[PDB]
């Protein structure tokens, strides 16, 4: 019941947690591939 | 009864959990519990949060000392909804004002008073000191002092100079002006040496002894002048400034207990990182006000409203009583004992049963239930007046819902007490000496009474019988409630104990009543036998050593009921022997000096009765809370106590 929820409360945080890093990482690659590109415009 | 006290569980956002803190708050209805460990946050709102809350702490702190100053009392009342900021601007100015008024009121008091102590004896040194009050060759060393000590001073002005040294008390011999006036260098020494022999030059404070005493004598007179009309004003200006501004200030006070109470309530939360979960517990008869208040929510959340837990280990269940109205007033009295077990029987309405028929049994006098029922109509005026009943002697502001109860109680009470008291026969104390209004064989008047209460050897064995078989039924009715709840929280041990406590109780009786009493003990043997055959079975089922000591107590709290039969009857004695000798030396002697006689009768009689009743009311209750509650146990964790948000308003 209320422990349960406590549980999918913290799982939630889990979950967007797990959903912040890998935004974060496809968002370190994304600026990669851009820096990538902006490489290849100037050479 | 225990209620169910039934637990909720809440969870949501942080925002929507504030708000639900709002609506719980308001809807104080639920007592708290963290729950913090299994997967959960610490809910830390903010320092922000924690400094605001800093700031409506103080706010509320200066507004409790601004009542104190007002001299005020601090009454919840309804609260004054607005901004923190708006609210600490409306209470400077008012707090400004009264510090003002209350340093300038005791700074005009205590100039007063200084310029009282030495008016008129400075005064009379600057009239004798015309010659020398700067002149520049002479100090002036005065000296209000005591009584003729002159010579001892005069000593030390002859160690000074003899056609010098102006040196004498004057007038205003209260304390006698004994100015000197003699040099720079040689007076500091005579003063010193007359300091020696006890003298003091007048250094008072402020500046009547830090200027000329001209000039301090024209500014005292001109302080002494205007002081008494500047307290006054004062005194007016600060009545005033309360009547006007008390009002503001409670409402304000009681905004800000409320929102200060919010703001600790949000500290003990637990928080699910951007999310947020509590545990409470509410009674099962306001699980509907409680649930109309969750639909009232922003979001009808998730409210896991399960029951509390079972008779095994309900301690943080809170406790709530579940008694009629007619038997809400025994709740007061419960209230002197701590909460129950969750589980545990509440025996309030048996002590309402009880201890009113107990004290009814005690009090059968028609004197001192129309005294309770006089003493109950100017209480029920006193209520009519609806203030809260304050007796400043006994220090006790006491709630008129307690006074209403009281006197509820009271009249529960005094049928009982005029019903044994018909039962005693006994009017007023001893009105049948005069008016055989009952019908003794000795004086018959009127019809019997089923009392004599002054022949007794019809009476001592029945009543004595009386007392002990209700003592007897109390303490069997305990031991079926023990072994009962051992039964229904599955506490074998509790069972066999109240067991064994019972078969040797009926065993002991059977006993003491076959060998001590009357003949024919054949009925009782094998009771006597199966009785200590069942004490020594459930002992052997305990094996905990609970020995005979433990029957023994029981067996003397069962026997304890006798005392209130012999208290009942030594009221009814005394207060018979105090009527009678009152009649006698009245009528029988004189029939002329029978009113002053009567008097000085029914005046010994009533301070008999404030020396004696209260202790004969409250030793019925005394060995109820001995019996009733200590057979049930009663002494075990106290539960724990239904504690929501208040909302006082």
């Amino acid at each position: 019941g209320g422990l349960g929820l406590i549980k999918s409360l913290a799982e939630k945080e889990k979950q967007l947690l797990e959903r912040l890093e890998a935004a974060k990482k496809e968002a370190e690659e994304r600026v990669k591939r851009a820096e990538a590109e902006a490489k290849a415009l100037l050479e | 009864m225990i209620a169910p006290m039934e637990k909720l569980v809440l969870a949501g956002p942080k925002g929507r959990a504030k708000e639900l803190l709002q609506s719980l708050q308001q809807a104080g209805v639920v007592h708290l519990e963290t729950l913090r460990p299994e997967a959960l946050s610490a809910y830390q709102l903010s320092p922000e949060e924690r400094a605001e809350l800093r700031r409506w702490e103080a706010v509320s702190a200066g507004a409790e000392h601004t009542l104190s100053l007002l001299g005020l009392e601090a009454e919840p009342a309804r609260p004054f909804p607005e901004g923190l900021e708006a609210a600490e601007k409306a209470l400077s100015p008012i707090q400004a004002h009264a510090e003002g008024l209350t340093r300038q009121k005791q700074e005009l008091e205590e100039e007063l008073a200084l310029a009282q102590a030495y008016l008129e004896p400075l005064e009379r040194l600057a009239a004798l000191a015309h010659g020398l009050d700067k002149s520049p060759f002479l100090r002036v060393i005065p000296f209000l002092l005591t009584e003729k000590e002159l010579p001892l001073v005069e000593e030390a002005l002859r160690k000074a100079l003899e056609d010098r040294y102006l040196l004498a008390h004057e007038a205003y011999a209260g304390g006698v002006a004994a100015l000197v006036v003699v040099h720079r260098k040689e007076v500091d020494q005579a003063k010193a040496a007359l300091s020696r022999a006890g003298v003091a030059e007048l250094r008072l404070p402020g500046a009547l002894g830090e200027l000329p005493l001209s000039e301090a004598a024209r500014r005292l007179k001109e302080r002494a002048e205007a002081a008494p009309r500047e307290l006054s004003e004062v005194r007016q200006h600060l009545a005033k400034l309360a009547r006007e501004s008390a009002s503001t200030l409670q409402s304000l006070w009681t905004r800000a207990q409320d929102e200060v109470a919010r703001l600790k309530a949000l500290e003990e939360l637990a928080s699910g990182r951007f999310g947020f979960a509590l545990l409470g517990y509410v009674p099962v008869k306001a699980k509907p006000k409680v649930e109309e208040a969750l639909a009232r929510h922003k979001e009808s959340v998730v409210y896991a409203f399960e029951p509390v837990d079972e008779h095994h280990e309900a301690d943080r269940i809170p406790v709530v009583l579940d008694n009629p109205p007619w038997a809400k007033p025994f709740e007061l009295l419960v209230s002197f004992l701590n909460t129950p077990k969750y589980g545990t029987f509440d025996p309030t309405p048996v002590v309402p049963v009880f201890f009113p028929f107990w004290f009814g049994m005690i009090v059968g006098d028609i004197g001192y239930a129309l005294l309770f029922y006089l003493v109950g109509r100017w209480l029920s005026g006193y209520v009519k007046r609806n203030e809260p009943l304050v007796i400043d002697l006994f220090a006790l502001k006491l709630k008129p819902q307690v006074i209403g109860k009281l006197v509820h109680i009271l009249n529960w009470m005094v049928f009982w007490t005029v019903v044994w008291g018909v039962i005693y026969g006994e009017f007023f104390g001893t009105f049948l000496e005069h008016l055989g209004v009952f019908g003794t064989p000795e004086h018959p008047g009127l019809i019997p009474i089923l009392i004599h209460r002054i022949d007794t050897a019809k009476t001592a064995n029945l009543l004595i019988l009386l007392s002990v078989a209700f003592g007897v039924v109390l303490v069997f009715f305990g031991l079926a409630l023990r072994a009962y709840l051992g039964l229904k929280h599955r506490h074998m041990a509790h069972f066999w104990e109240g067991v064994g406590y019972l078969g040797g109780l009926v065993g002991v009786l059977a006993l003491a009543a076959s060998y001590l009493g009357n003949l024919q003990a054949g009925w009782l043997q094998g009771l006597m036998y199966l009785g200590f055959g069942v004490f020594l079975l459930a002992v052997l089922m305990s094996r905990i050593w609970l020995m005979i000591p433990e029957i023994f107590t029981q067996a003397g709290h069962i026997l304890s009921h006798i005392r209130i039969y012999a208290v009942g009857a030594a009221g009814g004695i005394l207060a018979g022997l105090l009527t009678d000798v009152g009649f006698a030396l009245a009528e029988r002697l004189g029939l002329l000096g029978v009113l002053l006689g009567l008097l000085v009768a029914g005046v010994l009689h009533l301070l008999i009765l404030l020396l004696t009743t209260l202790g004969h009311m409250l030793q019925p209750i005394r060995l109820l809370w001995v019996e009733f509650f200590t057979k049930f146990g009663f002494y075990e964790e106290n539960g724990r106590p239904y504690r929501p948000f208040k909302s006082v308003r």
